[PDB]
RNA sequence: AAACUCAGUUGACACAAAAUAGACUACGAAAGUGGCUUUAACAUAUCUGAACACACAAUAGCUAAGACCCAAACUGGGAUUAGAUACCCCACUAUGCUUAGCCCUAAACCUCAACAGUUAAUCAACAAAACUGCUCGCCAGAACACUACGAGCCACAGCUUAAAACUCAAA
RNA sequence: GAGGAGACAAGUCGUAACAUGGUAAGUGUACUGGAAAGUGCACUUGGACGAACC
């Protein structure tokens, strides 16, 4: 359940002091927020470890220059898919809700 | 008034622990207490490494006492119980049946708080 | 002066690291640890303190209050069926 | 609060509408309406439900009077003499069918 | 103060009560008691020597013997902390209370302000 | 007047209130077992009342007995006793 | 509010504090 | 209403029931309905204990062929 | 039996073995994540050293120490040195969340050691011992 | 009934007389306050 | 960068502070109060009422004597900058704690006085809807001014009370 | 004798405040400093923390 808005708010009629101070007001909007915005890193250290350990030679990195070119590729497949996948979401929600709107006033 | 001393004795022997029990009663009973029951919660291992007179502790015996005695005999108890080798731990505390169920008909629903802002209009 | 191996300790299943410390990491999280540390680094006056937990506790209603309102009204995302009107 | 008059009561969280009073008010509605239509006066039904927007249009349409069931553009009354030319003749009566 | 071994004002009307044991008795004592009751027994014993109906509680003798008895308790227990600011306060307000009390019954009767002041061991003083 | 008038009356219908597990009962600091059943295993913190499901008064108990028999030397402090992980689960968490 | 008036309490108060520890 | 209470007791004892409820049907008379009926006739007859009116009438309707499968 | 998370009773009649091995004989790996430096040290069911690292010692500098990869490099020394005295399986017991805190468990694997048990020991004071001032940037 | 009550359990008080007996009796006997409290609200007791 | 040779495991170990509970909204007149136990204990009325007295009053601060884990004005060093008497880093002192006295100030603000009552016909704006009765306290343009003088005070670079001249049409 | 205030008025050194004013602002109190001011302890929002999950 919700936490119990009665009296925690500063107002007249309640004895004791605030318990809450909300800077903004204790209100429903109308909208929801947006949805806010390093991988292979392991094969990348993997790779330029046999890099080191062979003095940079290809000649037996060829297993870990393969993988990370294999992660790389994969690494660039799930970015597309999730960008694709993307498009509830924030517009479909605030239509949703433009349909119901919050009425803090009397009709 | 009516007070429980809930007692962690060391862990020992069946004849030191009846002579800690006699002489912890007997103090109680020279300070005052009416002592009512003597309960044995077992030996156990104790929740953390107490370590009481230089002497680390991880089992011991649990026990507790329910007596009656006058409120000014609670404190010299209690520096009894702490000047006494045997016992790694001690609290008098009020005895739980002391309190009463006062009936709680259950979860009454609290409904969302209203006329928290004014209706004016935006 | 606790015995240990017993508090905060998860056992790997099968060998999957990455799964253990996922799932240690998510029960600190539900009791809060990560924040209490992340807080507890450095001193929060308690003026501070007072005030952070009166926002959390204001953003904790406001957002209650709205996935309340969103699920309430998730059963009206159905397809218009007065198409048309 | 001022369909209090107008309820009977509460049952179970749930209003009931006093059809006694209710009797007497279309009554009197009714009869005003019939009136006005007997007059000649243009009637105009109005509701934004949407599910009965197609049953008043076409009982507007049979009664020969006149419906609105579409978004209310504004200024559709007050600035009629300009949305419709400055000649226009506003609707004598409106029926609320969803107020 | 009361005899510890003083029975509780809950007790006291027990029928055979003095029949019981010794243990029994000391057990229902003041001697196994909070200090509280020890007021309320003073309490009692100041209504029965003062007031003319020991049994009404709410007139102005009987609230100006409690608190009396509370006042008492209250610098009783200054006696020993001596730093406790909120129970100086008390004491102070219920002093104050005691004289207007005091002031009260002066003006509407004087017979039983005597005996009340008597009792009490309250010698009323007027305001500068 | 009329017999078939509303007459006026109490809810007969209203459902009896959900009281708390622990309504009505006796919470002790020596029932550790009761106690730990309202820790979390991993860290032996105390469960909110919003987890737990308790009335307000049997939180404020449970919290008071908890930490009684934490000090008092009854029950472990950072983790839930070992002994008691298989008791009935009554609190709405859920880790894995 | 804005705090015009606190600042120019406060540089009343300042420059009183500095002026009696200069004299 | 009156007849509030033994609905209420009715639904704690035996539950919604298996007939549903017609409400399209405006003499629709329900099992609760009839059970309501049989205890006031059963008082009007002059019994007076409400368990023992409750018990009467479930006797009643039982005997009347009602499917009172108690909850409980 | 379905998988148990919590780890085995201290004294009781435990199946598991890991080669033969009660969970209280595994050893110890105690990884301390630092803010800005990383440490492990391998110990034993008898809290003996076994073997010791950290991003210093494996020539991470200043900043670069405070680095995933410098806490994987550390792993992989510690697991390496490890391995020389026969540590096969591991309880790892971690505390603080500096950035090396997972990347040291995965070093220490990728070294060849097997992880048994993860339990954070971060030190998380009740209350006790003030923090320094909050930093105002 | 409540000066009763008492009057009845003070024959079964700890004294320096059975001090010795109830000593050895409770060393010999057991209580155990632990309970589980289960979702329906039932108390499920230990096996004893 | 300076700085320490000290760092990690385990064990012993406070006169410091009091995770989770707390999504609880309680206690106190206010300041304040969130580890555990016990003792004492939370004025009165079915009103308001004090620079006109008595008792309290966060933090800071003063005197004396202790404690000192950690934090920390000041101070020093490192870094930064055009400069950096700061912001960032390190060390450390007063101080934060205890005892006994002082000091009596806070944006001591919930900037919304106490008691009683109403929601009825509203309401400059914002804010925490608008009011009725009653009582006390306070205010009469801005700045001068948490100032000067006088007075009182364990206060001595202080606190409370607190003006006027000159100036402006504004604030 | 000297200080304080206000006014007139330009320079001077800085940029302390007004936006998250570029270290949020301010109250009390203490130390310090060319100068607005810096920091320490507590307090206020006369700041925000974007307001479903992410
Ligand atoms: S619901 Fe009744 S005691 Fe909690
Ligand atoms: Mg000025
Ligand atoms: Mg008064
Ligand atoms: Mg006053
Ligand atoms: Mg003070
Ligand atoms: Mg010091
Ligand atoms: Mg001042
Ligand atoms: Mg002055
Ligand atoms: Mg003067
Ligand atoms: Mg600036
Ligand atoms: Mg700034
Ligand atoms: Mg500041
Ligand atoms: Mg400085
Ligand atoms: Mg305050």
């Amino acid at each position: 359940a919700t936490p119990s808005l009665r009296g925690r708010l500063a107002r007249f009629g309640n004895p004791r002091k605030p318990v809450l101070k909300p800077n903004k007001p204790l209100i429903l909007a109308n909208r929801v927020g947006e949805r806010r915005r390093a991988t292979c890193i392991t094969e990348m250290s993997v790779m330029m470890a046999c890099w080191k350990q062979n003095e940079f030679r290809d000649d037996a990195c060829r297993k870990e220059i393969q993988g990370f070119l294999d992660c790389a590729a994969r690494a660039q497949e799930a970015r597309k898919m999730r960008s694709i996948q993307e498009t509830l979401l924030p517009n479909k929600l605030n239509k949703l809700l433009q349909r119901f709107p919050n009425k803090p006033y009397l009709s | 008034p009516r007070y429980e001393l809930a007692l962690i004795l060391k862990a020992m022997q069946r004849p030191e622990t009846a002579a800690t029990l006699k002489r912890t009663i007997e103090a109680l009973m020279d300070r005052g207490a009416i002592v009512r029951d003597l309960e044995n919660l077992g030996e156990r291992a104790l929740p953390y490494r107490i370590s009481a007179h230089s002497q680390q502790h991880n089992r011991g015996g649990y026990f507790l006492v329910d007596f009656y005695a006058p409120t000014a005999a609670v404190e010299s108890m209690v520096e009894h119980l702490s000047r006494d080798i045997d016992v790694i731990r001690g609290n008098i505390v009020k005895h739980p049946l002391t309190q009463e169920l006062k009936e709680c008909e259950g979860i009454v629903p609290v409904p969302l708080a209203e006329k928290l802002y004014s209706t004016k209009k935006r | 002066k606790h015995l240990k191996f017993i508090a905060r300790t998860v056992m790997v299943q099968e060998g999957n690291v990455e799964s253990a410390y996922r799932t240690l990491n998510r029960i600190l999280t539900m009791d809060g640890l990560i924040e209490d540390i992340k807080h507890r680094r450095y001193y929060e006056k308690p003026c501070r303190r007072r005030q952070r937990e009166s926002y959390e506790r204001c953003r904790r209603i406001y957002n209650m209050e709205m996935a309340r309102k969103i699920n309430f009204l998730m059963r009206k995302n159905r397809a218009d069926p007065w198409q048309g009107c | 609060r001022f369909m209090e008059p107008y309820i009977f009561g509460s049952r179970l969280d749930h209003d009931i509408i006093d059809l006694e009073q209710t009797a007497t008010h279309l009554q009197l509605a009714l009869n005003f309406t019939a009136h006005m239509a007997y007059r000649k006066g243009i009637i105009l039904f109005i509701s934004r439900n949407r599910q009965f927007s197609y049953l008043i249009e076409n009982m507007a349409r049979d009664c020969g009077e006149y419906a609105h069931t579409r978004y209310f553009r504004g200024g559709m009354l007050t600035n009629a003499r300009l949305l419709f030319g400055p000649t226009v003749r506003l609707p004598d009566l409106i029926i609320f069918l969803h107020t | 103060d009361p005899p510890p071994s003083t029975l509780l004002k809950d007790y006291q009307n027990v029928p055979g009560i003095e029949k019981v044991d010794d243990v029994v008795k000391r057990l229902l004592s003041l001697e196994m008691a909070n200090k509280k009751e020890m007021l309320k027994i003073k309490q009692e014993q100041f209504m029965k020597k003062i007031v003319a109906n020991p049994e009404d509680t709410r007139s102005l003798e009987a609230r100006i013997i409690a608190l009396s008895v509370k006042i008492r308790s209250y610098e009783e227990h200054l006696e020993k902390h001596r730093k406790d600011k909120a129970h100086k306060r008390y004491l102070l307000m219920s002093i104050d209370q005691r004289k207007k009390m005091l002031k009260n019954l002066r003006n509407t009767n004087y017979d039983v302000f005597e005996k009340i002041c008597w009792g009490l061991g309250i010698e009323y003083t007027f305001p500068p | 007047s009329n017999e078939d008038l509303p007459i006026s009356m109490e809810n007969p219908y209203k459902e009896p209130l959900k009281k708390c597990i622990l309504c009505g009962k006796h919470v002790d600091y020596k029932n550790v077992q009761l106690l730990s059943q309202f820790v979390s295993p991993f860290t032996g913190c105390i469960y909110g009342r919003h987890i737990t499901g308790l009335c307000g008064k049997k939180q404020k108990e449970i919290t008071k007995a908890i930490k009684r028999a934490q000090i008092m030397g009854f029950m472990p402090v950072t983790y839930k006793d070992p002994a008691y992980l298989k008791d009935p689960k009554v609190c709405n968490i859920r880790y894995r | 509010k804005n705090v015009l008036k606190i600042r120019r309490r406060k540089m009343n108060h300042h420059k009183y504090r500095k002026l009696v520890k200069k004299t | 209403y009156h007849e509030d209470r033994i609905r209420a007791k009715f639904y704690s004892v035996y539950g919604s029931g298996q007939r549903a409820f017609d409400l399209f049907n405006p003499n629709f008379k329900s099992t609760c309905q009839r059970f309501v009926e049989k205890y006031t006739e059963l008082q009007k007859l002059g019994e007076t204990d409400e368990e023992k009116l409750f018990v009467e009438t479930g006797k009643a309707l039982l005997a009347e062929g009602v499917i009172l499968r108690r909850v409980g | 039996t379905k998988f148990s998370i919590y780890p085995p009773i201290p004294g009781e009649e435990s199946s598991l073995r890991w080669a033969g091995k009660k969970f209280e004989e595994i050893p110890i790996a105690h990884i301390k994540a630092s803010h800005n430096n990383t440490q492990i040290q391998v110990v034993s069911a008898s809290n003996e050293p076994l073997a010791f690292a950290s991003c210093g010692t494996e020539g991470f500098r200043n900043a670069k120490k405070g680095t995933g990869i410098a806490a994987q490099t550390a792993g992989i020394a510690a697991a390496a040195r490890a391995k020389q005295k026969g540590v096969i399986h591991i309880r790892v017991v971690v505390k603080g969340l500096g950035p090396g805190r997972l990347s040291a468990m995965h070093g220490l694997i990728m070294g060849g050691l097997e992880v048994i048990s993860i339990t954070d020991n971060t030190p998380i004071p009740h209350n006790g011992c003030r923090p320094r001032k909050a930093r105002k940037l | 009934r409540e000066v009763l009550q008492l009057q009845e359990e003070v024959k079964n008080f700890i004294t320096r007389e059975n001090l010795e007996a109830r000593v050895e009796a409770a060393l010999d006997s057991r209580k155990n306050y632990n309970w589980a409290i289960t979702r329906e609200g039932l108390v499920v007791r230990p096996q004893r």
